[PDB]
């Protein structure tokens, strides 16, 4: 359900987040819809940036 | 949206 970020990711586009490593990230393919408690976005992030809780 | 090809790594 949680991932944790294994690298800082940058985006720009409104559908992608941007977070830090070690972020915590709510799992609602290759990019996974995903909620920030960090931020209170929601928002795509690549599945190959982030590892299981 | 999802299936989109993963970006590299940093």
């Amino acid at each position: 359900t949680t991932f944790v970020a294994l690298y800082d990711y940058e985006s720009w586009i409104e559908t992608d987040l941007s977070f830090k490593k070690g972020e915590r990230l709510q799992i609602v393919g290759n990019w996974w819809l995903a909620h920030s408690v960090t931020t209170g976005r929601t928002g795509y992030i690549p599945s190959n940036y982030v590892a299981p809780s | 949206l999802a299936r989109r090809p993963l970006p590299p790594l940093p």
